[PDB]
């Protein structure tokens, strides 16, 4: 007991320049109690403390890991802190690398022509993400998406179809109303998860 | 066969991912160093031109060092890294077989035909394969002159 | 070493030749037959990029099979057969060795530096190949894109 | 004796376009007696006669011939004829390719300038030879040259030196008098033989 023992597991959730670390907190903890959060480069062994205290269970780490899709990734820790005394440090058990990073679409705009409707997939393009590294740079090649249509008036169900390109086409064979689309994107040779999209509907009428 | 590669490589890379990722933690929990083995070098030397020469002796490193040492330490996932292996395998095979990808594993026409011509001489083809020295280097000599000159 | 060649080749050609000289009567007189064994199609797979891999394996060829089963039929020349090999030998070293004549022959310096690495591991070096895996893979398929892509 | 004796030997002689067959005479032949020369091309099986009967013991086979620097060499043999009955044929030894053209020059021209005496090595251009097929085209790379000169007020002594270009100096260090140049060409990388050129001497004084 002389000891403050050391939080269940750290593990990271990232998004295209959302790398956030997340962990659980030590059993019965008091709030005088904060984590510091470690950060390890592979192939420098050199840890750094980005926060030495955090009143949190998770911490945006995307500064300090902006050239992640140009290295080997990452490996991060984390130990309780409560007055003088701290834990063991709780590492992640995998490599933060470009292989953890969930895929998602910037937004997906669309318009009513004839007999289909158009859609464009936007890109994710955050503000952290230094200029010369944008989505189709990094994943130069075999991008693809998955489409899910919903007729509004209705009831809840999809259409499912499968492009190639930010861009695709859908037929509107004659019933008017309104179509709900999102969008799932996956880079045929990474097997990299992805999310659905935000609803995205147009009125065609 | 090989449709001279038009792009059938992508899921084959996913499906590698796909079979590492069952090996991923484990080996990577175990893994407490913290340098890069597979040095930027190797990377530069696979864009080099001895490349194809790098790609297949790392290739061959794997399946015939690290991976059947590895499943020899702990067998508990000597079943996922043989199967990684299996999927390494189908890899280099479709790469061997098409669009400049590994031409330095690729056997040669003409001297397989060549060797059977011979072959199915015997006594005959040692000595017409002799008497021929000439015209051999003749042809080495070509080959050289392809590249000191034009 | 290696000036990354100049011209120190032309005479190992001569030499070869002379080398040859020595054998040509005998072998010429020997073989009766008048159809072309090493056919133009040899000389186009020199000519073609699969050509160092067409060249070594013609080397390897007599240096193993031809050569050696004519020393074997008549140990007349068996001497100066031998001589010859080695005189062909000289002239593979002096090729592989420089001006990339015989790149698929040569180790690559990464693989050698990276397997030295590993070795001087061993229980570590087993586990930090394998936790490396998504690397490999990932420089594998930029080899690959050098090929599909600029 | 109801057999009519073979030529002991059948052997090519040639320069760059004067490929010469020769053949020694068999033992005590008549005059009605006359040599029928036949030709073979390496990689097909099939045998030509070129004269039915010579009255020679040599055969210019150049015609038949001119793609010799461009082929993997030919065959030739001679049979003697005399009335009805003939000999076995008598083929030469080894097969006559580009390795059997004894190198030769042209000619050379040399001009007096200062302290040196330059001189450029016309190669041989035969007639016979097709445009395409020079000496520079057929041997491309490697072409060297010996050269011997001679002070002809003098003994017959030589200083010998060596080029690697059709083109070359030689000091005249100061005397006058007169200098005989000769010369013999090889390719560095073939081991064919090569014959010394006609003397060609000029008049410095």
């Amino acid at each position: 007991g002389t000891e403050l023992p050391s939080p269940p597991s750290v593990w990271f959730e990232a998004e295209f320049f959302h790398h956030i670390l997340h962990w659980t907190p030590i059993p019965q903890q008091s709030e005088s109690t904060c984590y510091e959060v470690a950060l390890l480069r592979y192939g420098i062994e050199s840890w750094n403390s980005i926060s030495q205290c955090s009143q949190t269970l998770s911490y945006d780490l995307t500064a300090v890991t902006l050239d992640l899709y140009h290295s080997n990734g990452y490996r991060a820790r984390v130990r309780a802190v409560d007055g003088s005394r701290h834990s063991q440090w709780t590492v992640t058990n995998t490599r933060f690398s470009v292989d953890e990073v969930t895929l998602t679409v910037g937004s997906v705009n669309l318009e009513i022509h004839n007999g289909f409707i158009l859609g464009k997939i936007q890109l994710p393009r955050p503000k952290m993400a230094p200029a010369q590294d944008t989505y189709e740079s990094i994943f130069s090649h075999f991008r693809e998406y998955e489409i899910a249509i919903r007729k509004v008036p209705g009831q809840f169900t999809f259409t499912h179809k499968k492009v190639k390109h930010e861009q695709f086409s859908l037929l509107t064979s004659g019933e008017v109303g309104e179509f709900c689309v999102q969008v799932k994107p996956s880079v045929a040779s990474r097997s990299n998860k992805g999310m659905w999209s935000k609803e995205e509907c147009i009125s065609l009428t | 066969s090989c449709t001279h590669f038009p792009g059938n490589l992508p899921n084959m890379l996913r499906d590698l991912r796909d079979a590492f990722s069952r090996v991923k933690t484990f080996f990577q929990m175990k893994d407490q160093l913290d340098n890069l083995l597979l040095k930027e070098s190797l990377l530069e030397d696979f864009k080099g031109y001895l490349g194809c020469q790098a790609l297949s002796e790392m290739i061959q490193f794997y399946l015939e060092e690290v991976m059947p040492q590895a499943e020899n330490q702990d067998p508990d996932i000597k079943a996922h890294v043989n199967s990684l292996g299996e999927n390494l395998k189908t890899l280099r095979l479709r790469l061997r077989r098409c669009h400049r990808f590994l031409p330095c594993e690729n056997k040669s026409k003409a001297v397989e035909q060549v060797k059977n011509a011979f072959n199915k001489l015997q006594e005959k083809g040692i000595y017409k394969a002799m008497s021929e020295f000439d015209i051999f280097i003749n042809y080495i000599e070509a080959y050289m002159t392809m590249k000191i000159r034009n």
